[PDB]
């Protein structure tokens, strides 16, 4: 944990706070790329990300697809 | 004179009052971080146009203002975009100034018309053997490369822009549809040191044009950046009256990412799940690459078959187009032969006598039919031994082999990092050299012999010189030179060897850094716009 952060959106979190924490720990991990320094980032599970946003793109209606993902 | 309605992703509605745009024009959105430029896709009625944004729509206010540019997407074309990156909508990626523009193109153009095609068809000369051989290349046709990682395709695609820029005098452009970046930096730098691409004052005398759309731009920049690619080679073959390779990198990419944008739109999906407009999304870029009475574009696009299903519509939609398939193997890149073209695989439909004529057609016809009967038999060779069958079967593998060989052939952008030189192998050369070997009159030569050689020119003064290597084998002696305390240390000495390595219990982790003071108020505005604590009751 010296050298770890953790971004946790669990599954009791909203949809949105799911799709957004990827990218959320993605600039987080960003800020060592950006300074010369290395970084390892893990998107455990980046097929339930795509679920909640699955969730928050059918209720706003989007025209689904295929699975009824998104285009 | 147009205002932002609606933002629904990457779909934007704006609103004229005036005139509308018309469908495929462009427009720019006045007053945003990046450049977003807008291709107009449909006319809503009550003065809407709907558009797909060729950037991200993230930080749009509807009300924004929209500039129509009265025209579709406009980009450089001419000798100044040679050697330079350049994205779907005309803009320098390659951070090297501005793109000398010959002129500025609409991306959208209808396909020749009947009157300006061109009746004849007719070989693209190549000079790679197995390509101008086994599977010719048509002028003017499209060709779907099977490729994949390792096979050697890059120093294919960029044998491809070298011969064609030699030997026909034509340019190239590079058209990387959703690639990678990481792969998109790869192809530029090894076009840079193979000498395809130059940089700086030199920069004309490059002969590829890199378009690049990559995947993490929106769905609607990555199923335009094949047009710009189109728009690019067509200066090219219209106005310079040059014989142009094109790249489309993955065109099944190109029907991935229209397939979004229809998705988007809010058009309901065909069979399997893409686009209805899926024979046309297709048809109306393939049927741009052809030849006219001015020159000729040749497109040699990278095809990839989803779930290993050739049925696929995907597929089975982009081979209605394709006039020849490259098919690169791994087997046959394992055994050393480079190009790893399989000569069984790759197909053309210019391999018929009435277009290549019945001396070169037989050539490859009986090349192929000697590769054919020497692999059916490697069920025969492992299971009962290599001397159990016949002489005449025996025959074919001494041919075969010496044919599995002389398919290899040395590049000419290769010879920078692999020290043999570049053989651009002629048609002529390539029928007659393999007229030969089909015969017999090389049965004496050994395999090896060839290998990675021009033509049969050189195949004999390649027997000769390792024939002779046994004359100059005499010369020294070959055994063993003090056991190992030669130079072959002791393990404590080397462990003194280990040069210092400083680790630091501080991470240097505060280099240049800001740290804000975060405040865990909710900030919002009030109607003034005024940043203001959030009221305290609902």
């Amino acid at each position: 944990m010296r050298y770890t952060i953790m971004v946790s959106a669990t599954a009791s979190d909203a949809a949105p706070l799911q799709f957004l924490a990827p990218y959320s720990g993605c600039a987080m991990a960003e800020y060592f790329r950006d300074t010369g320094k290395h970084g390892l980032i893990i998107y455990d599970d980046l097929s339930k990300q795509s679920v909640a946003y699955r969730q928050m793109s059918l209720l706003l209606r989007r025209p689904p697809g295929r699975e009824a993902f998104p285009g | 004179a147009g205002y932002v309605s609606q933002v629904i992703g990457p779909v934007v509605d704006v609103r004229f009052d005036g005139e509308l745009p018309s469908i495929l024009s462009s427009l720019e959105v006045e007053g945003h971080s990046v450049r977003l430029v807008l291709e107009v896709a449909q006319h809503m009625g009550d003065n809407t146009v709907r558009c797909i944004a060729m950037d991200s729509t993230d930080g749009l206010v509807r009300g924004q203002k929209v500039v129509d540019t009265g025209s579709p997407i406009k980009v450089p074309v001419g000798r100044g975009t040679l050697g330079r990156i350049m994205n779907v909508i005309g803009e320098p990626v390659d951070e090297q100034g501005p793109i000398d523009a010959a002129d500025i193109w609409s991306i959208h153009r209808e396909a020749p018309e009947f009157t300006e095609q061109s009746t004849e068809q007719e070989i693209l000369v190549t000079g790679i053997k197995v390509v101008d051989l086994l599977a010719p290349y048509q002028r003017g046709g499209k060709i779907g490369l099977f490729g994949g990682a390792g096979v050697g395709k890059t120093v294919l695609i960029m044998e491809l822009i070298n011969n064609v820029a030699k030997a026909h005098g034509g340019f190239s452009v590079f058209a990387g549809v959703g690639e990678r970046t990481r792969e998109g930096n790869d192809l530029y730098r090894e076009m840079i040191e193979s000498g395809v691409i130059k940089l700086g004052a030199e920069r004309g005398n490059s002969k590829c044009t890199l378009v690049y759309g990559q995947m993490n731009e929106p769905p609607g920049a990555r199923a335009r950046v094949a047009l710009t690619g189109l728009t690019v080679a067509e200066y090219f073959r219209d106005i310079e009256g040059q014989d142009v390779l094109l790249f489309v990198d993955n065109i099944f990419r190109f029907t991935q990412a229209n397939s979004e944008v229809s998705a988007l739109l809010g058009r309901i999906p065909s069979a399997v799940g893409y686009q209805p407009t899926l024979a046309t999304d297709l048809g109306g870029l393939q049927e741009r690459i052809t030849t006219t009475t001015k020159g000729s574009i040749t497109s040699v696009q990278a095809v990839y078959v989803p779930a290993d299903d050739l049925t696929d519509p995907a597929p089975a939609t982009t081979f209605a187009h394709l006039d020849a398939t490259t098919v690169l193997s791994r087997s046959i890149a394992e055994l050393g032969i480079y190009p790893a073209v399989d000569p069984l695989d790759s197909t053309s439909r210019m391999l018929n006598p009435n277009v290549i004529g019945a001396e070169h057609y037989n050539v490859a016809r009986g090349v192929q039919k000697v590769l054919q009967d020497y692999k059916n038999l490697q069920d025969i060779i492992a299971i009962l031994g290599m001397d159990e069958l016949s002489e005449e079967d025996k025959l074919t593998v001494a041919r075969a082999r010496k044919i599995q060989r002389f398919l290899s052939q040395p590049f000419q952008v290769a010879e920078v990092f692999t020290g043999t030189p570049g053989k651009y192998v002629d048609l002529a050369d390539t029928i007659s050299g393999f007229q030969g070997v089909l015969t017999g009159k090389y049965d004496d030569l050994p395999e090896m012999a060839f290998y990675m050689v021009g033509d049969i020119k050189e195949v004999k003064e390649k027997a000769d010189k390792m024939a002779k290597d046994i004359a100059s084998r005499k010369e020294a002696d070959n055994k063993k030179v003090s056991e190992e305390l030669k130079d072959i240390p002791s393990l404590d000495k080397l462990v003194s060897e280990i040069k210092e390595v400083v680790i630091e219990e501080d991470d240097g982790l505060e280099e240049d850094f800001k740290a804000e003071a975060l405040s865990s108020e909710t900030v919002v505005l009030n109607e003034e716009g005024k940043s203001v604590p959030l009221p305290k009751k609902n």
